[PDB]
């Protein structure tokens, strides 16, 4: 089992990239399950072909505790047999969502969830890791492979560096490593100018790159994953390519976070 | 005014005429008190069944609870290991409250430290607090182990205890081999008993999880005893004495009896006794693991069965007659040692006292409260005595425990008038004892305020309190008593019968009114 | 002096380097400007058994708790309230559960879902249930705990809405424990709460009939009836005590306080903020008084009378003459059993310097004193009282206090519960200076007798001579 | 009238309106009772001081005595030996009363037989009564030994127990080798403790007088322990435990703890445990004999010193701290065994309890009565606690005992207000507690009638009773408690401090009147 964590800038296309990635690993032979980590649960919509409205947090509130929460009521199948568990939390501006992440991950640990025959558990975390709770997927015995998803725009790269700074402590204290940098696009001048540069400055690599394919948005409208909507398109081939790189990724070095001055110089360098 | 011959404390000094006049002037002038008649009507209304129906629809307000938070139990469990420092990662006011609570109950010094997180530590995390606190604690107090619990602040912000401790060890703040077990103890779930269970599971995991390749069950020919949250020292003592009279090898995990009962001989002993790290490391090799309080030892039971592969017996708390016999028989089966004549004699002595006092004990109505296992043991023992538990209250109880207690009650003709309440507090119990008056309550010191209220309704409505439980603050040295085993059964029996007799003597002390029943022999 | 410095260095030689420098600045040898000698009101070093509490302890347990006709909600998990229920002996007169609620523990009893989804809705429902079940309550205070501050629950909006809807004062106090370093910030926050929500409600009311002899007792929490033992003296002098803060105090007295002529402040550390606010806004003069022991009581009574006309001074002289034989008899009875003894003290923020005169009145010397959470002004005040070449400790730890006591070897130690049994097992008499060892009062002439009797029964108890087994 | 769902016993059934009216009519019509005002006047007069001088001028009338007669102690001493039947040569009513007394105190069966001497036996003698009684007792109850005491009738007529027993043996009524010790126990001299002493001297003289030639002091390396008249079985247990923890060989002569605390298991045991005849015969070989209660073991001391040639130590009763220390040190000196660490720890624990409860115990005033050694040990322990004994009453005390207690009181500042009374009864004590009110009383159950009287004067004049001594009839299982040693001192300290705190709680349970002092923590 390869427990991996998808981190990065908010809105950079994590659950999109993650969902088409796991769907490409699906119908390839392997068994995967997605675990989201942000209250506005929609990280499994594409696979589930519908928004969940059945997350760990609301069901725990209904029953009263997670002790009364049976596992089968929150885990569902999907495209290519992909298991999906959305865990959920409060509406914006109220409550504490990080505690919800803590409780839901602990519940998935207690109720036998990960100990099945699946290959990858893909945790998918929000862009704004504002507290330790959202860092639960990179605790000990948790996900071991971090794939920072970021684009060539400056702000995404700054977010990636900030995330690397944050995960340094967990990497030193444990065994979770930075698998590679996942590159989405904003149709900028970068695409190697500051993505390979940042990756090598972080001691890591860019594990494949996916550009601004317009097909992905119209597949999102269709509740669809690209390989499920247009299984013979260029975006779908790019997504099998990404799945293949994820399959044979071996570079697992500890992140080396570059300073702010280095980023500012790097912006002008390319 | 004060006379040097007879100095008066607050009572009865403030009953002097000058103080009464002062209070009357203050109340009449500046307090804007309600009329006394209004206060009487409202108090009368609080004792009525309509007020009970209003009280029992509460869904958001808790008044006078009967439980504490998890880190208290975590600290109590940590104190049961030798040269062990309870370290509560979080705020200081909590450790201050934990120490105050335990000093008032035990009248003993209690050792516990905090890393004293401030607003900056809440905003930025408590890793540096972790490092500095671990280093300072080890340097200053020199423990062999530091057992880490958490306050809620730390739980809410998701402070990774494991990562913080590993970073402390890796950066040289504390030696790598120095044992630092940890447990997450969020105060917003469960109670103190849950914190005890979580701390014990953390310690057992730390000492056993990675080194099970060389363990075989039954090799050290011992029985592991997990006492759980226990605030009676006589309970540890009676368990140890009964096992030793039996010839059974045993390992009492988390035994704080020595550290909480140190002698006053001119020196301060911060650490005393406690379970050793060798015993914890060798624990998987035992024949079996017995849990004295199974209803708050769930995580420990799961860990012991899953990891140590011990077939934990399904044993009720060894309280009363029947459950002490079932505990002794199970231990005899596991160890192979027969029950000695001393235990049989002491059982027969308990039965003798039961038959001696059954006439006064029969039919008496009791309300009671406390922790789940303690409450259910008290219920069972009262049923064995012919008494009638009426109001059974456990604020930190669950539905499975309530079903078990209902099954226990339904098996005896003395449980027909018994209702078990879970999630209800002492204000609910005040309503209950006003509406369906029992003869006595059995519970901790907080019940005294209920007694006062009943006495305010009238002498005939008063419900005396019997102090069995935790915490006991208004009496001295009751923490030295025993509740488990035949010895605890005799102590409880004596307390009950003598409380009944003292009340009967109080009601018949009136000259030429009720003294016709003021009998020399009862 | 050199011996004290040597002991300080020897004690400090056990803490790690950063801890050592930090603890070095909170220990000093008294030389009768405290900033150049000792620094206070600083963060405690982690893992050293500090004694300090939290802001919630200093707000709910100290300021707002003694207010009797109000209902105080410990908003959050159940622990705080449970541990602080009836732990402080702030005496009062009332019918508990009907019109007084000091010894009661009201709480929201937060669960996991409360943290995850917020507790404002539960707070509103709790206010409604409180109003239903306790109709004669004259107010509500909501004391925040740590998770409330962390998750940002808008308790102020709930307080405003429910106060509008049910026409009663609801005071939201942001006293989450992690704020500050001790109970001092809790005192401060509670004081601004009183200022913002209670103090000015009667600002436009002129119905109260005021007399030139109007005084308000400020910062007396009626420990063992202490405030009462003071109030009688102030009333025997012709003064009218309108309000008491906050022991046995009512919301009406606090509302009536801005109408007084003089504010007699007992505890500076906890109420000086509201005292200065009232001086600046309503123009009421305020000043400190000390009723611990007869000499300080006489000095304080004369100082109080000097602020008024001649009739008050004559009544003060009559009161002093009336109470003279009682305290003279108490001295003549209990001094010979106490002359020459030495006391070491460690109390919170006011008592380490106030009780010194009463100790001196029995012929007893204080060789060591210190504070848990006092500021620099408190040490400025206490430098004059303390003797030369004595010991001062700020936020002392368990190890430091134990070593200091081991080397100094005092006859008596007056401090809190968390070290009472510690020093009892070392064979040194110990007297709780927070709860008065469940005795008292100690204020005033009546309290001086109890103080002397307690001192004698603890210092001279035979049990202290029996800690060594005859065979060892 | 009775409601079948709530059946009322005598109290409060006779408080019903019909019963009240009936009793009023009966009293008004046929009792010729004094007017109530006269009764109140007389009662007030009995509470005054003039009544105290009238009461203390008594020379012939004894009202409510605090002692019993010798054969009771003789029976109790006989019960301490293995398979021993107490045989009281005299009248049957005495034996019936003895058994009723001891059954009421111990809630256990007591075995005693009589020869049922009648007017014909009174005129002609009890020789034939003795022969038939010994024969029938040996046949029916099969004792290993018969221990013979006497009733006042038999002593007045001068029946020769020696001659009667020897003639019974010579005429075949009993085997010649069957042990039949005897002791003259005249009820008109001394008290029950004197009877115990006489009976022990008789048994020891029977087993040791004629076989002293082959005896060497210290040959069996043991310490003889004579407990005396003792009614707390915990005292026997604590002495045995403390000697066993020291590794000291001991011989508890007249040990009745087993027969007085027999288990209930479906069968009745007439005999259980007790001192063996071999132990009694080997007693002169011991290193020394220690008398736990020397002030009623004078004859035993004389016999042991003059016949066994033992240098009996001058030791007080092992009560309190100092006297238990001395007892331990003397045993350690006699046997050569060092005092172990466990006893030191228990002593330090008692010291910790005293320093914990000194605040409440200090200055409290106690009246107290009982047997000489028990009373004096209580006085010493109370002085150690800082309490002030005020009235010390010992009905069966003597001038030398009073001198010793006065010397004890003079050595402490807390005995400056203490007066020792010997030969006075509980009516004297009632006058004393009315005129010089103590905080509490310490005595047996009879003192309850004093407390009632005080409460009739008012709640402010009530003197609560603490039941320590013999006999206790209105409570249960108090005979199982402990009085000697560090365990007994701990039990007494807890009982005293909790009595103080219970009374303080009762005095301050009044809402809005005295409840400001109803503190949760005391
Ligand atoms: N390769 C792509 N081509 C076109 N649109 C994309 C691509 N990747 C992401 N997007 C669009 O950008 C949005 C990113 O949202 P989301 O996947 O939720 O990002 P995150 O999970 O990081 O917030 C998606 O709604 C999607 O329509
Ligand atoms: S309020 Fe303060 S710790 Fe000034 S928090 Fe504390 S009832 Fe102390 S030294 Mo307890 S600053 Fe009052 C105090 Fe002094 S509770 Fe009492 S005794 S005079
Ligand atoms: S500073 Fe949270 S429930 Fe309350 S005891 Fe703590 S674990 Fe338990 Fe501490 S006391 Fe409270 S929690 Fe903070 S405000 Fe002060
Ligand atoms: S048969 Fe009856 S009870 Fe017996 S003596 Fe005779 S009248 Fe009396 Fe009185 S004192 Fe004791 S118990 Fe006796 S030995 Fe004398
Ligand atoms: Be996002
Ligand atoms: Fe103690
Ligand atoms: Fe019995
Ligand atoms: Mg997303």
């Amino acid at each position: 089992m390869r427990q991996c964590a998808i981190y990065g800038k908010g809105g950079i296309g994590k659950s999109t990239t993650t969902q088409n990635l796991v769907a490409a690993l699906a119908e390839m032979g392997k068994k995967v399950m997605i675990v989201g980590c942000d209250p506005k649960a929609d990280s499994t919509r594409l696979i589930l072909h519908s928004k969940a409205q059945n997350t760990i947090m609301e069901m725990a509130a209904e029953a009263g505790t997670v002790e009364d929460l049976e596992l089968e009521d929150v885990l569902k199948a999907g495209y290519g047999g992909v298991k999906c568990v959305e865990s959920g939390g409060p509406e914006p501006g109220v409550g504490c969502a990080g505690r919800g992440v803590i409780t839901a991950i602990n519940f998935l640990e207690e109720e036998g969830a990960y100990e099945d025959d699946l290959d990858f558990v893909f945790y998918d975390v929000l862009g704004d890791v504002v507290c330790g709770g959202f860092a639960m997927p990179i605790r000990e015995n948790k996900a071991q492979e971090i794939y920072i998803v970021c684009s060539g725009e400056m702000m995404a790269m700054y977010a990636a560096n900030n995330i690397s700074k944050g995960i340094v402590k967990y990497a030193n204290s444990g065994s979770v490593r930075l698998g590679g940098l996942i590159c989405n696009s904003r149709n900028t001048d970068r695409e190697d100018e500051l993505i390979i540069a940042l990756a090598n400055k972080l001691g890591t690599q860019m594990i494949h790159f996916v550009p601004r394919d317009n097909v992905v948005q119209r597949a999102e409208i269709r509740r669809m994953t690209v390989i499920e909507y247009d299984p013979k398109a260029k975006q779908a081939d790019e997504y099998r390519a990404l799945a293949r790189k994820v399959v044979d990724n071996k570079l697992l070095v500890i992140p080396n976070p570059i300073t702010m001055d280095e980023l500012e110089e790097l912006l002008m360098e390319f | 005014s004060q006379q040097v011959d007879k100095i008066k404390a607050s009572y009865p000094l403030f009953l002097d005429q000058d103080y009464k006049d002062m209070l009357a002037k203050k109340r009449d002038g500046f307090e804007e008190k309600y009329p006394q008649d209004k206060i009487d009507e409202v108090f009368q209304w609080t004792t009525t069944k309509e007020y009970q129906e209003l009280n029992f629809q509460r869904e958001a307000l808790t008044v006078n609870p009967a439980k504490a938070c998890q880190p208290l139990g975590a600290v109590l469990c940590a104190l049961g290991f030798e040269k062990t420092m309870p370290y509560v990662h979080g705020s200081q006011g909590c450790v201050a409250y934990f120490r105050s609570y335990f000093n008032r109950h035990f009248r003993e010094p209690v050792s516990c430290v905090s890393d004293s997180m401030t607003e900056d530590a809440a905003v930025f995390g408590g890793q540096q607090n972790m490092k500095d606190g671990l280093q300072n604690c080890k340097a200053t107090y020199k423990p062999d182990m530091i057992a880490v619990s958490t306050t809620c602040m730390a739980e809410v912000i998701g402070d990774d205890l494991n990562a913080f401790i590993n970073n402390s060890k890796k950066e040289g703040f504390i030696p790598d081999e120095f044992p630092v077990p940890f447990a997450h103890t969020p105060s917003f779930v469960g109670s103190h008993v849950t914190g005890w269970d979580n701390m014990f599971e953390g310690i057992a995991r730390y000492f056993t999880l990675k080194s099970m390749d060389d363990k075989v069950v039954g090799s050290n020919k011992k029985i592991n005893i997990v006492p759980g949250f226990e605030t009676y020292l006589g309970n540890f003592r009676v368990i140890k004495r009964m096992l030793s009279e039996m010839g059974v090898g045993y390992s009492l995990l988390s035994d704080p009896e020595e550290v909480l009962d140190t002698p006053a001989d001119g020196q301060f002993r911060m650490y005393a006794g406690g379970t050793t790290q060798e015993e914890m490391k060798d624990a998987p090799n035992a024949l079996n693991t017995v849990l004295l309080q199974p209803w708050h030892l769930e995580k420990t039971k799961k860990f012991v069965e899953g990891t140590w592969k011990h077939e934990v017996p399904k044993l009720n708390i060894p309280m009363g007659l029947d459950w002490t016999d079932e505990f002794l028989m199970k231990v005899s089966e596991i160890s192979g040692q027969p029950i000695p004549a001393s235990l049989t004699k002491e059982r027969g002595r308990l039965v003798d006292m039961m038959t001696d006092s059954h006439t006064w004990l029969h039919g008496k109505r009791f309300a009671l409260w406390g922790d789940p296992d303690f409450v259910m043991g008290l219920v069972k023992f009262l049923l064995e005595l012919g008494c009638e538990p009426v109001h059974i209250l456990c604020h930190n109880g669950n539905k499975r425990w309530k079903k078990a207690v209902d099954a226990i009650l339904a098996a005896s003709p003395y449980g027909k008038n018994a209702t078990v309440y879970i999630g209800k507090d002492l204000w609910h119990l005040r309503s209950l004892v006003f509406t369906d008056k029992p003869d006595f309550m059995i519970g901790n010191s907080y019940g005294k305020f209920i007694q006062r209220d009943t006495l305010h309704k009238g002498k005939e409505f008063e419900v005396p309190l019997i102090r069995i439980g935790f915490p006991i603050f208004d009496r001295h040295h009751l923490h030295r008593s025993t509740t488990l085993g035949y010895e605890g059964a005799m102590q409880i029996l004596t307390t009950l019968v003598n409380s009944i007799l003292e009340r009967l003597d109080e009601e018949t002390r009136g000259m030429q009114a009720t003294d016709y029943n003021h009998d020399l022999v009862r | 002096r050199e011996e004290v410095e040597s002991l300080i260095q020897e004690v400090l030689e056990v803490y790690p380097e950063k801890a050592r420098k930090d603890r070095n600045k909170h220990l000093a040898v008294n030389d009768p400007q405290s900033k150049k000698c000792i620094i206070s009101n600083k963060k405690s070093q982690p893992g050293l058994m500090t004694i300090r509490g939290c802001a919630y302890a200093g707000s709910k347990g100290v300021v707002w708790g003694p207010i009797k006709d109000m209902i105080h909600i410990s908003h959050g998990p159940v622990g705080c309230g449970q541990y602080s229920r009836a732990g402080r002996r702030n005496y009062y007169i009332g019918t508990t559960g009907v019109n007084a609620f000091v010894t009661m523990n009201f709480t929201s009893d937060f669960q996991e879902k409360d943290i995850v989804f917020g507790g404002d809705k539960k707070l509103a429902k709790l206010i409604d249930e409180v109003e239903t079940l306790f109709p004669l309550n004259k107010g509500i205070s909501v004391q925040s705990e740590c998770p409330i501050g962390l998750i940002g629950d808008d308790i102020e909006s709930v307080s405003k809405v429910k106060g509008a809807e049910l026409s009663k004062t609801i005071v939201p106090v942001r006293c989450e424990g992690f704020r500050g370093v001790s109970q001092s910030l809790g005192h401060h926050i509670a004081n601004d709460a009183v200022r913002d929500w209670v103090l000015g409600k009667r600002d436009e009311d002129t119905t109260f009939a005021s007399t030139p002899y109007d005084v308000a007792i400020i910062g007396d929490y009626n420990i063992g009836g202490d405030a009462w033992s003071s109030r009688i003296l102030l009333e025997e002098m012709g003064l009218r005590c309108v309000a008491q803060w906050s022991g046995d105090g009512s919301i009406s007295e606090i509302e009536l306080t801005p109408k007084v002529k003089l504010n007699l402040v007992h505890c500076y550390r906890s109420m000086n903020y509201i005292s200065r606010h009232m001086e600046e806004k309503y123009g009421i003069p305020w000043m400190e008084y000390n009723f611990f022991g007869p000499t300080k009581t006489i000095e304080s009574l004369r100082a109080i009378a000097a602020k008024f006309d001649e009739s008050i001074q004559k009544k003060c002289e009559e009161v002093i003459a009336k109470y003279k034989p009682e305290w003279e008899a108490v001295v003549a009875k209990y001094r010979p059993r106490l002359e020459g003894k030495r006391v070491m003290l460690y109390i919170g923020g006011l008592r380490p310097r106030h009780v010194i005169g009463a100790y001196e009145d029995l012929g007893m010397e204080v060789v060591g004193t210190g504070y848990e959470f006092a500021h620099n002004d408190d040490y400025d005040r206490t430098m004059k009282e303390m003797g030369d070449s004595t010991l001062l400790y700020d936020d002392v730890t368990g190890y430091e206090f134990e070593e200091f006591v081991k080397r100094i070897k005092p006859d008596l130690i007056g401090s809190g519960i968390k070290e009472k049994f510690i020093f009892q097992k070392m064979g040194i008499p110990f007297r709780e200076m927070h709860s008065w060892d469940y005795s008292g009062p100690y204020h005033g002439f009546d309290g001086f007798a109890i103080f002397a009797r307690d001192m004698d029964m603890t210092l001279n108890n035979p049990c202290w001579k029996k800690l060594q087994a005859p065979w060892e």
